């Protein structure tokens, strides 16, 4: 009865987010076709959260399809559990982006944005009493920063103190698709400083490491990576969905991570990643998870926590764990750890205890930490920036749609301050 | 599926099959056993009936006794709700439509056949039970 | 739903005969004029009814007057393969043809035959319950195709009176010459013509000679080829009185539907699938583009083309497999062209109907099996630039006063020489005063 | 208890009317030989209003067929349930109308209106307690205009005081197919505002709008149009038929949409229409139904009535449904949208039910719209009249049966006259 509504923009986001509604509904029981065919009532307790009900018990997701290219919508039809969607809802337009910004803000997708809206604008009546949306995209093309980013100021504009959510890939230093992609991302951090209370950094690079390391698959393919931050992403919505024993909604957790009006990249987190060959050698239990939940190398960011000092940290626990348990461990590995945690905060942890687990699962964890590493990020992002832009590189298609040279470095100011604010409390 | 109408009408232009059929309904008050001709025309596989009169019959002289039509095979089919009968199902409209990849209101409707006619058999023309008695 | 259809002169007994194949092929009557036994076309009840009579013993029998001063032409039909077709006494000849002479063809030998052709009109009325106008082929060049075309149709017009007469006539292609009086023989029936016409179709020779070069992969034409398309687009016109369709319309309502004043009915034919075999299914042969290929000027049949004068009225007579929405489409994306202009009094300007019957080709012909066919009725401005030709045709061999010494010694005299000519002013004069915009 | 009589002639609207006796046989479960093969006894209790007995238990209709040539009522009998109609009933000439007004209302329309009445009155006599008359035409033509707008004209003034069902297929604004259009309009708007008293009327462009997103067709056909407009005039004619909580009968539905005497041209509807596939993932709760109905666009019009007022609006639902969920959305329809209702009404809702759902779905509604912004299809055609009727264009046709220019501006001094009533209330 505190709704949700999926909006999933781009090709990197539509792959993404077709695997996370494969993970939610067998959490529900519910079929391939949105026929119910669990076994557990609390399944059903609180599916309204993420569903909406058809006639003669089928099920049917909330989720708002974009693309700017028609091919993209066959190809989550012909997935898996691609059916259970709504009809009336993809909606996507002709002609290409190229991967321009300057195409799904102002050309390819500035023609769509009426009709985007009148499908998002139904969606938020049907339900009870809203929350929020959640838009899954990246940071380094044009379909999903540029539609994405005017989707935003779309909707606070109309709804401005619903809590917005935003799950975002961050483009990684040496891993490189386009040779565009800090003119891409950087002009897209100026509308998500600014409009989105959450948002979430992750990084394709340090997501192989894990896949080297700690999983140690021999060659993962994007179907195992997109399935990862899967289990994250439905990790801020536990609460929502099951009984706790101490609950925090998507709201109790915005209020208490970000101390001042701009601080909100979080790093995500998964406790319980083991290898195949080392599950059977493994103790489970409530300590060892926070030893692998902060180890600095299952976490999916590619700025060392260990280069910075952090903020805050939450901890989405699932399973039937003791209470002391949690909360001294939380203070062990602080006090073993004195120098990375920040003066003037004392408890530097806020701690969360849910009771239904992941599927098979006997327990589980999530970490969501702000440190002050991320700066790292937006360094190398910005020092790429002023590489290509001091002769001009790439722009005369940009400029093709009409910017002059200070609209680029208006957005460099913006996202230098993130160097700044981030050095001005770190010290 | 096949949703051309080309190779059919090239090859069997101008092939109409002719029975001869009689409808013998003298169980109602004021019935007559009636004489009829069955068309069907093997360039589309539809069927046109006409009507054969004797030599001073009180009946009209009205052109035909039903039109050019893909015949129904067990009785009349109910009248189904608008938008139901399309032949390919659509995903969004971008007028201009997108096809959807899976066909879900389509419906199973039988359809009468040149192997489903033939002599010496009884058949049904919207309820009516004929026998078609010949052919050419 | 009758229809009494006169053929006169050579050029229209000759396009009546590729009419007449095209009709008993169309039906399933062979030329021994009886339905065949065996084989079952999947024909209407009585829907031969427009051009045949069907007697007693099953022979059906045609409705057309085949009339000839010169004898040669019928006396070739009487003897070729439609010998066994015709009424024997509906066939009429002489034994003087008029030699390209208006007054020969009128005055002279004129009077014989009159009575003979309107005893068999009335023989012709007489049986049809229904009737519903008259379909005349003639060609102006020539002397019996003129001056007889001329007397019957006056003749006929104070018997009948409030009938429509629709007059499918051959109309001389410059830089050729059949015949030498061409003006002086064409010039003299259009005070009659314009007297009482409500349909006038003129079709040229060198348009369908150079659209069968191109469009067909023929050269070095003839004429049966000519005939044979004509023969086409006289069905595709028919075709609403005998086949019934979701949209359709008689021959009353496009005549109330295309004349807008009583002195502007003078329309223009276009028939668009023509193709040859080879390269027609290596194409689609679709509606907007068979419709949009329809409104070309290299693919009219009167060489003056739609871009000099503004369209006023067409109509778009559609057979075979065609849904409603596909043509409204094909009439938005008309409107939004560009170069075709309408006239500011019509906010409309079309009429579309839809049969269900497609084209049917006759066997070794030059036509491709198509599913589909069309033919538009459009009346534009340019034949007044299309009879402007034909004036300073005439002036320049009459200001020698050159060759009407065989004019004087028959009939008429000089008097009607002027008479005709300041009425075709007249009618330039008001093409140009309707074509003004307000 | 309460029969009607329903009259067919043109061409547009005698085929419309073969698929209107479609959808009333088979909700009541007759079969085309006649005999009854319904499913419910609730069919047969009622079954009189649009039928009628014979011996042998053969149903037959009570319909009268005026069609100036044959060629139509030769291929109306030739459909599935076309071997229904009584053959006395099958009247008709032998020469077409020519798409002209002039060959309809006047030179030969009188050599089959004595013809024509003496059919309809043998109808009203077998009828028990009539009730009215129900009229299918197209206003574009010569049969529809011709015949019709004469028989209007002269069957008030043999029952003086009956509702008037009328059901006119307007001429389309940018995709119409006769340049005779603009005649046969203005001539007969001048005898329907005078007589007639309620139409409805929206036209072919805008039922391809709801055939192209609302259904989602690709190739819709003339056989799909009038399935969609034959089932909004058989839940108009429900609660004459079928029993219910808050029921409302063709006088019910007069006198709380006429408020002045010369506005009661209405705009139809039927609510749940759906696309085709996408019928599993839809809700069907009034909250919705409610939603289909009150649109500029899924709704049938070729007029945006967001340029102008709603005047008085009805709504007849069917189905089992609650009644506070009912009158409620009702009351938030009207102040969500107070712009567009008009002032100086109070209630602007007429609403009525009924306990029977149509044939396979399970509640249906129909909502029948008076409204201000119909005055522009009766502008566009006075603006297609006066840029083609100062050059006097076909006047000679209209001369040629007797018929004056006096009469052809003082029909538009009448269209004139009544685009200005519907503008009073701005
Ligand atoms: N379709 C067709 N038209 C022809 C043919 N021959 C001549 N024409 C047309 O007829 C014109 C020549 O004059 P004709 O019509 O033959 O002369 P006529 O009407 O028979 O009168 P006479 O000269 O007395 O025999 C030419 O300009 C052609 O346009 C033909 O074989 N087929
Ligand atoms: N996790 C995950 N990442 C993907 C997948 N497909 C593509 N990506 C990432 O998406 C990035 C680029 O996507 P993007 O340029 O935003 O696509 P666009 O919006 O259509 O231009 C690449 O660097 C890929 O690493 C996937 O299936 N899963
Ligand atoms: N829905 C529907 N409309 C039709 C049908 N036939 C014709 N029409 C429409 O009727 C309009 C004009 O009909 P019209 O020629 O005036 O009929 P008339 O009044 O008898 O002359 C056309 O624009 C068509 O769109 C049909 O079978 N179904
Ligand atoms: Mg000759």
């Amino acid at each position: 009865m505190r709704e949700i509504v999926h909006l999933q923009a781009g090709q990197c986001g539509n792959q993404i987010g077709a695997k996370f509604w494969e993970v939610i509904s067998d959490e529900h029981g519910i079929d391939p076709t949105g026929t119910y065919h669990g076994d557990s009532d609390l399944q059903l307790e609180r599916i309204n959260v993420y569903y909406n009900e058809a006639t003669g018990g089928k099920y049917v997701p909330r989720a708002v399809l974009v693309d700017l290219e028609p091919g993209t919508m066959d190809s989550v039809r012909s997935g898996p559990f691609g059916q259970i969607f709504r009809p009336d809802n993809f909606v996507f337009g002709q002609s290409g982006a190229g991967n321009n910004w300057a195409k799904g803000h102002y050309t390819e997708g500035a023609e769509l944005v009426d009709s985007v809206l009148d499908v998002v604008r139904k969606e938020a009546e049907s339900c009870d009493c809203l929350q929020g949306f959640q838009l899954t995209h990246s940071l380094g093309g044009g379909t999903g920063s540029g539609m994405g980013t005017l989707l935003i100021s779309k909707i606070r504009e109309e709804y401005p103190d619903r809590i917005m959510n935003t799950f975002s890939v961050v483009p990684s230093p040496k891993v490189s698709d386009t040779v565009v992609e800090p003119y891409n991302a950087t002009l897209s951090v100026h509308q998500l400083v600014e409009n989105t209370d959450e948002t979430y950094c992750i990084d394709n690079e340090a997501l192989y490491d894990i896949c080297f390391r700690t999983l140690k698959l021999t060659t993962p393919t994007y179907g195992d990576l997109n399935h990862l931050v899967s289990a994250t992403m439905s990790g801020v919505t536990t609460c929502l969905r099951f009984p706790g024993q101490l609950n925090a909604d998507l709201r109790k957790l915005a209020v208490n991570m970000v101390p001042f009006p701009r601080l909100h990249f979080f790093m995500p987190g998964f406790a319980p990643l083991t290898s195949r060959g080392s599950q059977q050698y493994r103790a489970l239990t409530v300590p060892e998870l926070t030893q692998q939940m902060f180890d600095a190398k299952n976490m999916m960011a590619a700025c060392d926590p260990r280069h910075g000092r952090y903020l805050t940290v939450a901890a989405v626990f699932r399973g039937r764990m003791s209470m002391k348990e949690v909360d001294e461990q939380m203070l062990n590995v602080q006090n073993k750890n004195s120098s990375y945690f920040v003066e003037w905060i004392p408890n530097n942890v806020k701690t969360a205890v849910c009771d239904i687990p992941p599927r098979g699962l006997k327990m589980s964890a999530t970490f969501i930490g702000n440190s002050t590493a991320i700066q790292e990020l937006f360094k190398r992002i910005s020092e790429q920036f002023t590489a290509m832009f001091r002769r001009k590189a790439f722009l005369h298609w940009y400029t093709g749609e009409g910017m002059d040279e200070m609209e680029f470095t208006e957005a460099e100011s913006n996202m230098n301050d993130l160097v700044s604010e981030y050095q001005q409390y770190q010290d | 599926e096949s949703f051309d109408t080309l190779k059919q009408f090239l090859e069997y232009d101008r092939k109409v099959l002719r029975f001869f059929c009689v409808w013998d309904d003298s169980g109602s008050v004021f019935g007559d056993r009636r004489e009829l001709i069955l068309h069907y025309f093997l360039s589309d596989d539809t069927i046109e009936i006409k009507e054969v009169l004797p030599h001073n019959s009180g009946r009209d002289a009205m052109s035909l006794f039903l039109q050019r039509r893909k015949l129904p095979k067990y009785g009349p089919p109910g009248v189904y709700q608008p938008g139901q009968l399309t032949d390919q199902t659509v995903l969004n409209v971008y007028y201009g439509f997108l096809l959807d990849k899976y066909q879900l209101g389509k419906l199973d409707q039988e359809f009468y056949k040149d192997t489903d006619l033939s002599i010496g058999t009884t058949i049904n023309v919207w309820g009516r039970k004929v026998l078609l008695c010949d052919c050419d | 739903r009758e229809c009494i259809s006169v053929h006169v002169g050579q050029a229209g007994v000759q396009i009546g005969n590729a009419c007449w194949e095209l009709y008993c092929l169309e039906h399933g009557i062979q030329p021994d004029g009886q339905m065949p036994s065996d084989k079952t076309i999947g024909g209407g009840d009585d829907s031969f009814n427009t051009f045949f009579s069907e007697t007693g013993a099953g022979k059906h029998v045609p409705r057309a007057v085949f009339v000839d001063l010169e004898p040669t032409v019928i006396d070739e039909v009487r003897t070729g393969t439609y010998r066994q077709l015709f009424h024997p006494e509906q066939l009429i000849t002489g034994k003087e043809d008029a030699a390209n002479n208006y007054a020969r063809g009128h005055y002279t030998i004129g009077k014989e035959l009159i009575d003979l052709v309107l005893d068999r009109i009335r023989k012709l009325a007489d049986q049809c319950t229904g009737l519903q106008g008259f379909l005349i082929f003639h060609s102006f060049g020539g002397g019996t195709g003129s001056g007889f075309t001329s007397l019957l149709m006056e003749r006929l017009s104070v018997d009948y009176g409030k009938k429509s007469k629709l007059e499918f006539s051959i109309y001389p292609a410059p830089q050729v010459s059949t015949a030498v009086v061409e003006p002086y023989n064409s010039i003299l029936t259009t005070h009659t013509t314009l007297e009482h016409s409500d349909c006038a179709f003129m079709v040229d020779n060198e348009a369908i000679y150079d659209i069968c070069r191109r469009n067909l992969d023929i050269e070095r034409p003839t004429y049966t080829n000519l005939n044979r398309l004509i023969g086409q687009i006289v069905s595709s016109i028919t075709a609403s009185l005998r086949f019934d369709g979701a949209l359709n319309v008689d021959l009353t309502e496009f005549q109330t539907n295309l004349v807008p004043y009583p002195r502007i009915h003078f329309p223009l034919a276009t028939y668009a699938p023509v193709i040859s075999a080879e390269k027609a299914y290596h194409e689609q042969l679709s509606v907007a583009e068979i419709t949009n290929a329809c409104f070309e000027p290299a693919n009219q049949m009167v060489k003056c083309d739609p871009r000099h004068g503004k369209y006023m009225a067409c109509c778009l007579l559609y057979r075979g497999d065609v849904v409603p929405k596909d043509v409204n489409a094909a009439i938005a994306t008309i409107k939004t062209k560009r170069t075709i202009q309408f006239v500011d009094w019509c906010p409309t300007g079309f009429k579309v109907g839809i049969n269900y019957q497609p084209p049917t080709v006759v066997p070794g012909g030059d036509l491709a099996k198509v599913q589909r066919a069309v033919c538009m009725l459009s009346n534009t401005t340019a034949i007044a630039e299309a009879w402007a030709r034909l004036d300073h045709k005439f002036d320049l061999m009459y200001a020698k006063r050159a060759f009407v010494h065989w004019y004087v010694g028959e009939g008429m005299e000089e008097g009607e020489f002027s008479e005709a000519r300041e009425d075709m002013a007249a009618l330039e004069k008001d093409y140009e005063e309707v074509g003004m915009d307000s």
